[PDB]
C-alpha cells in the first residue's frame, strides 16, 4: 500500500450514504441536502424550522438512536446571508456511528432551542448566545456563559477585533478596576500566508 | 473486554458475617491505613537539597533563549525572520538591513520573554542555528522589563552559555 | 569538565556572572534601531 | 553601643523572621498551578524551607499568581491582595502573569498581572519548572533579607 | 417573502414600546438598590440620568425584533445587576470615571492628532 | 531646540503625552495622585524616593513598562538631585512634613529642600517647575509650619522666576489628614475645639482638583511665573464642618470649649511619640487658621478646572468611619 | 569594538546611541547599558582569506550539519574574493 496516504474505507462511505438518503425520505419537509465526506462524516443540512422535528426523529427511532449530543456550536461566514451555521455533532452508541446535521440563522432570526431533546444543549446554546450572538427561543436560562459581566458584542464574529474594544486595568484615584478603550504597546502583526499559486484543483470553484 | 469493579456479592455466612462485625468494631481496615503511613515514615524521603542539588534535565531541555555564533565570532543570525514567522505567540521582533561589510544581519532582536511560550519552535525553525533555547532556567527578574531581550542581552546569553549550549547540541543534533 | 572540557572560543565569557537582577548591573532594554525621519533642520542665518 | 549598630540588628531578626516564615497563597488560575504543585510535592518540597504549603488570604505573606488572568477574574484578584495584611509581596509565575503569554492579544485576557497589583519577582516560563519557581521564592528570600526599614526610620 | 420574517418576541413596533416600558419600570425601581447595595458614590438621581440615557440611544430604532435583543439584552443586564454577579466595577462602567473628556469640535481635535 | 517630546497617541496608558516629570515626594497623599494622573496619559515620571522600596510599590502599576523610574535621592545631596532632573522637561516639589523630626525640621524641608530642588533644576537646565505652597502662608502666623511656607515660597520664586507656585487650601481625599482628622478625636471622649470652632472659617478643596491642576499646569504656557491659589467652592464655619463629618460618620458630637494654652498642652504630649503625631502643637494652629481669600490670584477655576463641593465626596472619604441621609452644613455666603 | 559617545554612552554593534538631550538616558541612571563587547564584524575581518585552487569552492560554515545551507561560491573574480552569504568567510583561487 501507500503508507503516507490515509486508507479510504467504501464500506462506510456507502453506509452512510444509505442513511443519508433514508433521513431525508422520512423529512422531506426540512432536509435540504445531504453529503459525505471523504474520510466517511454525513452531514445532514436542514431548515432551522426542522430542528426538533429533526433531532427528534435521530434520537428516537429505532434506526437511528443517537443519544448522545457530542458537540453543538456555531461558524460565522458574513459572506452569506444567514451569517451563522449551527452545528449538531451527533453520537449513537447503538450503530457506533456519527451524525452531524447544519442549519443556519442571522442576527435577528431566532433557533429553537434543542433543550427539550438533549438537556446537554443548555450550556452549549449558551455559548454560542455570548460569542456569537444567535438567540435561542425557549431556553430555560439563556445569558452569558464565558464573557464577562456586563461585556458588549459577541467575540467569536469574524467583524470582532481579536483584541476587543476595551481592556482593564487599576486606577488608584478611584480605587477599582476600571475598563479603557484599549491600547497596544506592540499591535499585533498582521501577517498575509496565503500562496498566489492554487493547491487543491479538486475544489477550484467554477469562474 | 470490560471487567466489573464493584459487583460483588458479600457472603452471608456467619463466619464472614463475623469477620464485617470485626472490621467494623475494631477498625481493621482503619489501623491497616496507619500502617502504609508508618512505613512512609521510615523510607528515605525524595526531596533534594536545592539549590545545592539540581533536577536532572536532558540536552534537549527548552530553556532562555539565546544568540550563538560561529568558531569565528561572526553571528550566525542572517535576518531571515524564520523564527519571527513561526513564534507562535509573536514574542519575535527583528529588523535588519545591510552591514557595512555588505552582510545580511539584524539591527534589532527582542523577544519579549512574557510573551514566549517557551514553545522552542524558533530553534526548529532557524536554518543556522542562531537562535537556541539554552538550558538555563534560574533567571527571574525583579522587574517586568528585565524580562524584554534586545539583541545585546541574547548575544550576551549566547557568549554566556556557547560552552553548555555547544555540548546540548552536539549531543542531540543527530534526532534533529 | 574535568574529563571532557569545553570547546575554548575566544568570545566565549572568562568570567562568569550569577542573576544580577535586582543590582546596579542589571539589565535595561532599549531599542537597537537608530532614528528613522531625519528631521529638516533650520538654517542658521536670518532670511533679511 | 550605637543607634546606629541596634537599628542594623533588629532589621536583620526582623528581615530573618519574615523570610523564614514565607506563607504563600496561591492563585492556582492555569497550568502553571500545577508546576507550582510540583513545588510542594517531596521532590522540591516547599515546606522545608519555612513556606508552607497552602495558606489563608489572611494568614499570607506572598500571593503566587500562577496563571491567566483573565478580565473576568481580575477584580477578584485584586480583592484578595487588599485584604492581606502586610507586609505582602506578589510573585508573578508564567508568561501569562507575566505579561499575557499565549494570550496576550485575547479580549478577555489581563495583559499581566502588574496592571493590577505590584510585583515584586517575575519568574519566566511556560510554565516555569518547579525548580525555577523555587529560585524566584529564594531570590525572594534574598530581597526581603535587603529590607532596610528600621534603619531609614531611624534616619527620618 | 422577502419581509416576512420570524419574530422574537413581538409582532409589531407597538408590542416592541410595550416591553421597552415595562423593561426601563424594572431598571428605574432597581436604582436606588443597586446604589445600596454596591455601596456606589454616585447618587439615584445620577443613576438614573444614565438609565435615561442608555435609553435615549437606541430610541431611532423601527425594528421590532432588533428592539427585542434590546430588550433582551436589557433583561439580562438587569439579572446581573439585582443577583449581585456584576461587582462594583461592572457596574461603575457605565460613567466613564477614569476616562479624560475627549474633545468634541474641530480645532480641539486638530492639535491632539489625526483621528476625524 | 531639535524637537520637543511630539506626544503621540490617544492619551492613554500606552500613550506618549511628551512630559518627562521629576515628582519629589511623590511617596505621599498628593504625589499618588500626580503620578496616576501623568502615568495615565502616558508620561514618562522618575520618582525620587527617600523611603524603602516596599513603599513605593503602590506606583508601579501608575504606568505602562518603563514610564515609570525610582531613584534614591537624600535632602541634603545637590548631586543626588541633578541625576533625578537633569533629564526631565518639568520637576515638581511635594515634599513635606506636618511636624518636626530630630533630623528635619519645618526649615530644611520647606526652605532648604525646596531651594536645592529649584536650583539644581535651573542649572541643569528644567523649564517647568511646579512648587507647592499653602495657602495661609504667612511670616507672621502663629504656626511655624506656615512661617516656613512663606519664606521657602519667596526662596523658590527666586532661584527659578518661572515657577509655578500653586497654593491650596486644606485638601480632602482618602488618605488626607484633614477629614480623617476630624474623625479619630472621637476616641477621647469629645471633640475639643478652640473658640467651640467658631471664629474659623475654611474652605478645603478635593484631592481631585488639586491634581488636575497640576496637570493642567504643566501643559498650559500661560502658568510660568504664576502663583495660583487652589480653594473650594464653599466656605464652612470650622464648627459646622466638624459637626458635617460626625454627621457623615454617624458618630456622636460632643463639642465642648478648650482654651487655646491647654490644646497645646495636650498637643505637645503627642509630640513625644516617634512615629506620625496623632497631633502637633503645630498640627493644632493651622485646623484653627482661617483659611485667607486672595482674590487677585488666579485658582482653579482659571487652569480649566471646576471646585469640587465636599458634599458629593465626603461619604467616599469617611465611609470607613462608619460602624457595622446628612444636612448639609452651613456655608458662608460671599457678602 | 565599542567606541563610547561625547557623553559616556557606548555605541552598540547596530551603531545605536542616545543622543545627548534625549530623555530616554534616564532609564540607564542608576543601572547600566547591556552592550556586547564582541563585534561581530571586526571578529570576520581577522579571519584569512582561505586559498583554493578551484574555480567553485562550497561552504557549509564547518561542522557539518551544525553549520548553514551548503552553498557554492565562484572565484572567477580576481579583483575580489569570494565572501559566503551566511559565515563571511572569504575564498580565493590561487594565481589563476
Ligand atoms: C513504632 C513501633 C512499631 C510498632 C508501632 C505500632 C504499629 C501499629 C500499626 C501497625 C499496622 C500493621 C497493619 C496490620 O496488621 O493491620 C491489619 C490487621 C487486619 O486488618 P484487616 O481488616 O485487613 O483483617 C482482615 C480480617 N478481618 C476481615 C477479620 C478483618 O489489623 C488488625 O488486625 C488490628 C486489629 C486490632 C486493633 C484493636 C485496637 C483496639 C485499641 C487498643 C489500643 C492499644
Ligand atoms: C521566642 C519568641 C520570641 C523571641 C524574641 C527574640 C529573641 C530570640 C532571637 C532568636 C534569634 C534567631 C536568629 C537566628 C538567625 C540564624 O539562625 O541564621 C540565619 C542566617 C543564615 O543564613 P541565611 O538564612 O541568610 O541563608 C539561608 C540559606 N542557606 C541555608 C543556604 C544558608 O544567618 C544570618 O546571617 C541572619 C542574621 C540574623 C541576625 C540576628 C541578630 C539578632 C541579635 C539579637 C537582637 C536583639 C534580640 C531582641
Ligand atoms: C460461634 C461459632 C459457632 C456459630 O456461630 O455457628 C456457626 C453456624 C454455621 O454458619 P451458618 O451455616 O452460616 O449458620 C447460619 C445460617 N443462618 O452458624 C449458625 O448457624 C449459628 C446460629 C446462627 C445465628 C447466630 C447469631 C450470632 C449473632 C448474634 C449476635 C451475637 C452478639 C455477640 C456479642 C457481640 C460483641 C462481642
Ligand atoms: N495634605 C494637605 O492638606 C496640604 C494642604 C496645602 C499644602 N500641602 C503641601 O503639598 C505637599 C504634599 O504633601 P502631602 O503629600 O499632602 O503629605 P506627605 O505624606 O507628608 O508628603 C510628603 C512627601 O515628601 C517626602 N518628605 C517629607 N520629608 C522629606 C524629607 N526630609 N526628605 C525627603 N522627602 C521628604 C515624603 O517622603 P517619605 O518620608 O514619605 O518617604 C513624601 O513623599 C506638601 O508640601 C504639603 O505641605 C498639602
Ligand atoms: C517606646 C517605643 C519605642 C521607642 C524607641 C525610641 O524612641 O528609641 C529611640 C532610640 C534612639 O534615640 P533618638 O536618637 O532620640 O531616636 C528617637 C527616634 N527618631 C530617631 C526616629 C527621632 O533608638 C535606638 O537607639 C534604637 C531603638 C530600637
Ligand atoms: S520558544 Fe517559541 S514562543 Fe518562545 S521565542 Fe522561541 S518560538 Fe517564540
Ligand atoms: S535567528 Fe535564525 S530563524 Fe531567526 S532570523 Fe536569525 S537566522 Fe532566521
Ligand atoms: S504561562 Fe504557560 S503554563 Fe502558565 S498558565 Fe500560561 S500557558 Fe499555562
Ligand atoms: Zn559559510
Amino acid at each position: 500500500t501507500r503508507p503516507t496516504v490515509r486508507p479510504r474505507n467504501d464500506v462506510a462511505h456507502k453506509q452512510l450514504s444509505a442513511f443519508g438518503e433514508y433521513v431525508a425520505e422520512i423529512l422531506p419537509k426540512y432536509v435540504q441536502q445531504v453529503q459525505v465526506s471523504c474520510f466517511n462524516e454525513l452531514e445532514i443540512c436542514i431548515h432551522p424550522d426542522g430542528v426538533i422535528p429533526v433531532l427528534t426523529f435521530l434520537r428516537d427511532h429505532s434506526n437511528a438512536q443517537f443519544k448522545s449530543l457530542a458537540d453543538l456550536t456555531a461558524v460565522d461566514i458574513p459572506t452569506r446571508q444567514n451569517r451563522f451555521e449551527i452545528v449538531y455533532n451527533l453520537l449513537s452508541l447503538r450503530f457506533n456511528s456519527r451524525i452531524r446535521v447544519k442549519t443556519y440563522t442571522d442576527e435577528l432570526t431566532p433557533i429553537e432551542s434543542s433543550v427539550p431533546v438533549y438537556k446537554a444543549a443548555n450550556w452549549y446554546e449558551r455559548e454560542i448566545w455570548d460569542m456569537f450572538g444567535v438567540f435561542f427561543a425557549n431556553h430555560p436560562d439563556l445569558r452569558r456563559i464565558l464573557t464577562d459581566y456586563g461585556f458588549e458584542g459577541h467575540p467569536f464574529r469574524k467583524d470582532f477585533p481579536l483584541s476587543g474594544y476595551v481592556e482593564l486595568r487599576y486606577d488608584d484615584e478611584v480605587k477599582r478596576v476600571v475598563a479603557e478603550p484599549v491600547e497596544l504597546a506592540q499591535e499585533f502583526r498582521k501577517f498575509d500566508l496565503n500562496s498566489p499559486w492554487e493547491a487543491f484543483p479538486a475544489y477550484r470553484q467554477p469562474p | 473486554t470490560y471487567k466489573y469493579v464493584n459487583l460483588r456479592e458479600p457472603s452471608m455466612d456467619m463466619k464472614s458475617v463475623t469477620d464485617r462485625a470485626a472490621q467494623t468494631l475494631l477498625w481493621t481496615e482503619l489501623i491497616r491505613g496507619l500502617g502504609m503511613t508508618l512505613s512512609y515514615l521510615f523510607r528515605e524521603p525524595a526531596t533534594i537539597n536545592y539549590p545545592f542539588e539540581k533536577g536532572p534535565l536532558s540536552p534537549r531541555f527548552r530553556g532562555e533563549h539565546a544568540l550563538r555564533r560561529y568558531p569565528s565570532g561572526e553571528e550566525r543570525c542572517i535576518a531571515c525572520k524564520l523564527c519571527e514567522a513561526v513564534c507562535p505567540a509573536q514574542a519575535i521582533t527583528i529588523e535588519a538591513e545591510p552591514r557595512a561589510d555588505g552582510s545580511r544581519r539584524t539591527t534589532r532582536y527582542d523577544i519579549d520573554m512574557t510573551k514566549c511560550i517557551y514553545c522552542g519552535f524558533c530553534q526548529e525553525a532557524c536554518p543556522v542555528d542562531a537562535i537556541v533555547e539554552g538550558p538555563n532556567f534560574e533567571f527571574s527578574t525583579e522587574t517586568h522589563e528585565e524580562l524584554l531581550y534586545n539583541k545585546e542581552k541574547l548575544l550576551n546569553n549566547g557568549d554566556k552559555w556557547e560552552a553548555e549550549i555547544a555540548a546540548n547540541i552536539q549531543a542531540d543534533y543527530l534526532y534533529r | 569538565p574535568t574529563v571532557k572540557p569545553p570547546t575554548a572560543r575566544k568570545f566565549i565569557w572568562t568570567n562568569h556572572k550569577f542573576n544580577l537582577s535586582g543590582t546596579p548591573q542589571q539589565y535595561v532594554p532599549y531599542s537597537t534601531t537608530r532614528k528613522k525621519i531625519q528631521e529638516w533642520v533650520p538654517p542658521s542665518t536670518p532670511y533679511k | 553601643s550605637r543607634g546606629e549598630y541596634v537599628v542594623a540588628k533588629l532589621d536583620d531578626l526582623i528581615n530573618w523572621a519574615r523570610r523564614s516564615s514565607l506563607w504563600p497563597m496561591t492563585f492556582g488560575l492555569a497550568c502553571c498551578a500545577v508546576e507550582m504543585m510540583h513545588m510542594a510535592a517531596p521532590r522540591y518540597d516547599m515546606d522545608r524551607f519555612g513556606v508552607v504549603f497552602r495558606a489563608s488570604p489572611r494568614q499570607s505573606d506572598v500571593m503566587i499568581v500562577a496563571g491567566t488572568l483573565t478580565n473576568k477574574m481580575a477584580p477578584a484578584l485584586r480583592k484578595v491582595y487588599d485584604q492581606m495584611p502586610e507586609p505582602r509581596y506578589v510573585v508573578s509565575m508564567g508568561s501569562c502573569a507575566n505579561g499575557g503569554g499565549y494570550y496576550h492579544y485575547s479580549y478577555s485576557v489581563v495583559r499581566g498581572c502588574d496592571r493590577i497589583v505590584p510585583v515584586d519577582i517575575y519568574v519566566p516560563g511556560c510554565p516555569p519548572t518547579a525548580e525555577a519557581l523555587l529560585y524566584g521564592i529564594l531570590q525572594l528570600q534574598k530581597k526581603i533579607k535587603r529590607e532596610k526599614r528600621l534603619r531609614i526610620w531611624y534616619r527620618r | 417573502a422577502s419581509t416576512s420574517v420570524k419574530p422574537i418576541f413581538s409582532r409589531d413596533m407597538n408590542e416592541a414600546k410595550r416591553r421597552v416600558r415595562e423593561l426601563y419600570r424594572a431598571w428605574y425601581r432597581e436604582v436606588p438598590n443597586t446604589v445600596h447595595l454596591f455601596q456606589l458614590d454616585i447618587s439615584v438621581k445620577q443613576g438614573r440620568d444614565k438609565v435615561r440615557e442608555m435609553f435615549k440611544k437606541n430610541a431611532h430604532i423601527t425594528d421590532p425584533r432588533v428592539v427585542d435583543l434590546l430588550v433582551i439584552k436589557g433583561k439580562m443586564e438587569l439579572e446581573e445587576t439585582i443577583k449581585v454577579w456584576k461587582q462594583r466595577t461592572h457596574v461603575m462602567r457605565f460613567f466613564h470615571e477614569t476616562e479624560a473628556p475627549r474633545p468634541k469640535d474641530f480645532l480641539s481635535k486638530f492639535y491632539v492628532g489625526h483621528d476625524p | 531646540l531639535h524637537h520637543a517630546v511630539i506626544p503621540h497617541g490617544k492619551g492613554g496608558r500606552s500613550s506618549v503625552s511628551g512630559i518627562v516629570a521629576t515628582v519629589f515626594g511623590a511617596t505621599g497623599f498628593l504625589g499618588r495622585y500626580v503620578v496616576n494622573h501623568l502615568g495615565r496619559m502616558g508620561s514618562q515620571v522618575i520618582v525620587p524616593h527617600r523611603c524603602e522600596p516596599y513603599d513605593t510599590m503602590h506606583l508601579r502599576p501608575m504606568g505602562d513598562l518603563g514610564q515609570i523610574i525610582f531613584m534614591d535621592w537624600n535632602g541634603r545631596d545637590k548631586d543626588s538631585i541633578r541625576r533625578a532632573v537633569e533629564h526631565s522637561s518639568v520637576v515638581i516639589n511635594l515634599v513635606g512634613r506636618e511636624w518636626e523630626t530630630q533630623n528635619f525640621d519645618f526649615e530644611d524641608v520647606f526652605v532648604k529642600i525646596p531651594q536645592a530642588i529649584a536650583q539644581v533644576s535651573k542649572e541643569a537646565g528644567v523649564e517647568k517647575f511646579i512648587h507647592i505652597s499653602h495657602l495661609n502662608a504667612d511670616i507672621k502666623s502663629s504656626s511655624k509650619y506656615l512661617r516656613s511656607k512663606a519664606v521657602g515660597e519667596k526662596e523658590v520664586r527666586e532661584t527659578f522666576p518661572e515657577a509655578t507656585i500653586i497654593k491650596p487650601a486644606e485638601i480632602f481625599g482618602r488618605e488626607d489628614r484633614f477629614l480623617n482628622y476630624f474623625a479619630n478625636i472621637r476616641w477621647f471622649g469629645g471633640v475639643p475645639l478652640i473658640s467651640l470652632g467658631k471664629k474659623t472659617v475654611k474652605q478645603p478643596v478635593y484631592i481631585v482638583d488639586v491634581t488636575k491642576g497640576i496637570i493642567n499646569a504643566i501643559k498650559d504656557p500661560d502658568a510660568r511665573g504664576k502663583t495660583f491659589a487652589f480653594v473650594g467652592p464653599s466656605r464652612y464655619l470650622l464648627f459646622d464642618l466638624v459637626q458635617y463629618v460626625f454627621a457623615v460618620a454617624h458618630r456622636p458630637f460632643l463639642p465642648y470649649p478648650l482654651p487655646h494654652f491647654a490644646y497645646r498642652w495636650i498637643g505637645r504630649l503627642f509630640e513625644i511619640s516617634p512615629f506620625e503625631p496623632w497631633t502637633t502643637r503645630d498640627k493644632v494652629e493651622r485646623i484653627h487658621t482661617t483659611d485667607k481669600i486672595l482674590p487677585h490670584l488666579p485658582g482653579l477655576e482659571d487652569l480649566g478646572v471646576e471646585a469640587t463641593p465636599l458634599e458629593l465626596k465626603a461619604i467616599e472619604v469617611l465611609r470607613r468611619h462608619r460602624t457595622y441621609d446628612v444636612q448639609p452644613a452651613k456655608t458662608i455666603p460671599t457678602s | 569594538g565599542v567606541r563610547t559617545s561625547p557623553t559616556g554612552e557606548k555605541v552598540t554593534h547596530t551603531g545605536q546611541v542616545y543622543d545627548d538631550g534625549d530623555y530616554r538616558k534616564v532609564r540607564f541612571v542608576g543601572r547600566q547599558k547591556e552592550v556586547n563587547e564582541n563585534f561581530a564584524i571586526d571578529l570576520i575581518a581577522e579571519q584569512p582569506v582561505s586559498q583554493v585552487g578551484s574555480r567553485v569552492i562550497s561552504c557549509d560554515g564547518g561542522g557539518g550539519a551544525l553549520g548553514h545551507p551548503r552553498v557554492y561560491i565562484n572565484l572567477d573574480k580576481e579583483t575580489k574574493t569570494g565572501t559566503c552569504g551566511y559565515c563571511g568567510l572569504q575564498f580565493r583561487q590561487q594565481h589563476h
